[PDB]
């Protein structure tokens, strides 16, 4: 919420390479799955081989 | 080490940067020698501490004895700015004689002078009811440079952006004309480069002169001509 | 010169009867200053037995033309230039009937040519013309 | 719909005070055939008092707007166009003095939108739509 | 996201210069070219030596480029022209679509990122050298410390 | 505040309905074919209003 | 900055060569360090192809 | 080309029209045109794509 | 003998820091030392934590 920029400036050399985030507001979904198989593949169309 | 042989990867970036700097140097003291020239008439030569060096600062109307033009034109006053240019233009055209063979009559000026007088009442009906643009034969010809051109009778303004003009200072000439304008080149100021042809701009890489570090010795003669000096009209603009 | 026709014909040309029909004698009233402080009337009735000005090189202050061509400039809403084409045809300031004499200075293409009235033109025409041959003979 | 102020708040937007100050409610008269064998105050005395036509999804005829824009296209000498100005002016048929309302169909830059006179529309519009609410009541 | 004054060096402190200010009321009849013309005078009185630049610019938002372009005294040389393809910008790159203008030696440029806020426009020269630089630091290693 | 623009996406009927209102028939009349990136961007691959 | 080299003046022939140098307005500033090293690899090849 | 009232009118020049036969209809709809190759007459070039 | 301002860094416009002042008369009256000790406190609440 209210902006979203990555990159700061960090210290230099010997610094924290925060590769993480602790305080954040994550959900997690599960992603619907959907085949399109209707086919027949014919002996000609197997050029694919 | 002279690595303009096997110029691979570093040659062609650090000798770019040192020739990219003496040139640039080289062209700045050109281009006040040439302003000093054309704007006060004599050759541009300074001390280290800035004092003319009255031998070689020839000045150029008693070197040929002859007058500029001079001139007046108040943009607060109701006389129209461009009438006291077509009255000098003509004074310019008489002085001239027989061989006329001038391309324009360029008032090079500046910005403040520029939009003052294109800004006066009787100017600024024309300038922003006409100024066709890219019909201006020095705004074709040039179309690499953001200055500002105005032809309107006869005359034909060019602000001048690069600061070396003070403000309301006009300085009215012919363009064109054949050897009125002239510049000479020298050679450097080495037994070996005496009666030589001038090679433009010198640089050479001393080295066994010192210890300390290696030094690199860049020489330019030059001085401009301003021959036929009583064709330049030089003008004064209060605003 | 010395009033040969300089004045004579000259003005004839000016004020005439063809020089309606063909082109010449044609005076821009273009934006900016002239809009500055002044309301339509006012400019509309200014436009009208309105002379000439500097930079002619014909005839200077040559009398009142009897063509009137104001255009559209940068600085010229479309109002304030139509504002004044209405102003000035309902005080008899007819506009001339030839398409191809409503040019502009080439670009800023919006451009009408407005007629004058005979009466704003032709007699102070011929006062004028009457006064400086008037004036060149008695020298 | 059924006279829902589709007739009584349209109409009232048409005629107005404020619909002069505000653009819509234009009429455009282009050229070809708009100068097929008429005059130029024929002409000018048909643009007065001239209601909608067709391809108008809004209204269709409905009544006469109080803006008519007349612009220039291909067919058009300028004698023509301008000569419609003039010749309309005369009559009371003053200019719009809103500046960007001189708008034309995208192209053919030139158009100039004339503002009808107050007594040659509203009476005509209220008429309209009184006799229309009427037919649609009597229904 | 509270800055390090320890890092963040301001620029008109640094070397000893002052950034110029404006107002451009669209509202107003004053032509707003007029006020951007004449802050570019002053901006060229203030270069001075070298005095060498492509362009005149001014960055501004879509709202404040439509609300200058569209002012009565701009609005028909912007309808005349828009550009006329015949812009120094234009002409460079010709691949990528903002709208430009031209006017009066000033070129409006119209920036389509959201990082501008709107009524901030931000007049400047290109083509002045070095008045712009940045660079790149090596890493945080011990092996890329006083490497390229 | 990082936003380019701000659509109001509609249909062919809700576009014509909303644009044609008095007070915005003269501004869509008098309009200019350099609307924005969208027109510009966008352009010769969808024609759209 | 004018002078550092500026050649300028009109010296002498035989002596007394300008060696402009130094007198150059210069600050040596420190660049901001940014890490964005939060990441965490899971296969991806080990980022190795 | 006149794109009038949503009609496009678009001119034949190909002169597989004869006069007076404007023939109106959709264009992009899917699946209502169609074409279809076949192949050859030959032992070789039968059940073949 | 003039300044190369080039070189010439005051610390206060260096460190982003500014330095104390004061102001003694002597002659007339009163112990100079009040303003010292004043300056003292000022400079020790400067350093603190050390």
């Amino acid at each position: 919420e209210k902006g979203v920029t990555k990159m700061n400036a960090m210290a230099r050399g010997g610094s924290r390479k925060y590769i993480g985030s602790e305080k954040a507001r994550k959900e997690i979904i599960e992603v619907p799955f959907a085949p399109l198989d209707g086919v027949t593949v014919a002996s000609e169309v197997e050029a694919f081989r | 080490q002279y690595g303009t042989e096997s110029q691979t990867a570093s040659v062609e970036a650090l000798v770019q940067r040192k020739i990219e700097h003496i040139q640039r140097s080289h062209g700045i003291y050109i281009r006040d020698c040439q302003y000093t020239a054309l704007l006060k008439d004599k050759i541009l030569a300074e001390d280290e501490d800035g004092n003319e060096i009255t031998a070689l600062a020839k000045n150029f109307s008693t070197l040929w004895g002859v007058s500029r033009k001079t001139g007046a034109i108040n943009t607060t006053t109701a006389v129209n700015p461009f009438s006291v240019l077509a009255t000098k233009r003509q004074e310019i055209i008489d002085s001239m004689g027989e061989n006329n063979g001038f391309t324009s009559m360029v008032v090079l000026c500046t910005t403040r002078d520029f939009n003052a007088i294109v800004d006066h009442p009787d100017v600024r009906a024309a300038y922003e009811g006409r100024d066709g643009g890219a019909e201006y034969l020095t705004r074709r010809l040039g179309d690499a440079v953001d200055f500002q051109v105005f032809t309107h009778k006869g005359v034909t303004l060019v602000e001048d952006t690069s600061g070396k003009l003070t403000d309301g200072s006009a300085y009215m000439f012919p363009l064109g004309v054949q050897d009125m304008f002239q510049a000479v080149y020298a050679p450097a100021d080495s037994t070996d480069h005496v009666n030589t042809i001038s090679q433009g701009s010198y640089l050479f890489l001393n080295a066994g002169e010192n210890w300390r570090r290696d030094v690199i010795e860049s020489e330019v003669s030059y001085a401009c001509m301003v021959t036929r000096s009583e064709l330049i009209c030089d003008l004064t603009i209060t605003v | 010169q010395y009033n040969a026709d300089a004045y004579r014909r000259k003005i004839e040309s000016i004020n005439s009867d063809a020089a309606l029909t063909n082109g010449a004698f044609n005076q821009f009233a273009y934006g900016s200053q002239m809009f500055e402080g002044k309301t339509l009337q006012e400019i509309a009735e200014s436009l009208k037995t309105m002379q000439v000005k500097d930079s002619s090189r014909e005839d200077e202050n040559g009398l009142i033309f009897p063509h009137v061509t104001l255009q559209l400039v940068s600085p010229t809403t479309p109002a304030q230039y139509y504002g004044l084409i209405a102003e000035a045809v309902k005080l008899g300031f007819e506009v001339c009937p030839d398409w191809r004499l409503h040019v502009g200075t080439g670009r800023n293409f919006p451009a009408c040519r407005l007629v004058r009235q005979a009466e704003w033109y032709k007699p102070h025409n011929e006062k004028l013309m009457a006064e400086r041959i008037a004036e060149a003979e008695k020298q």
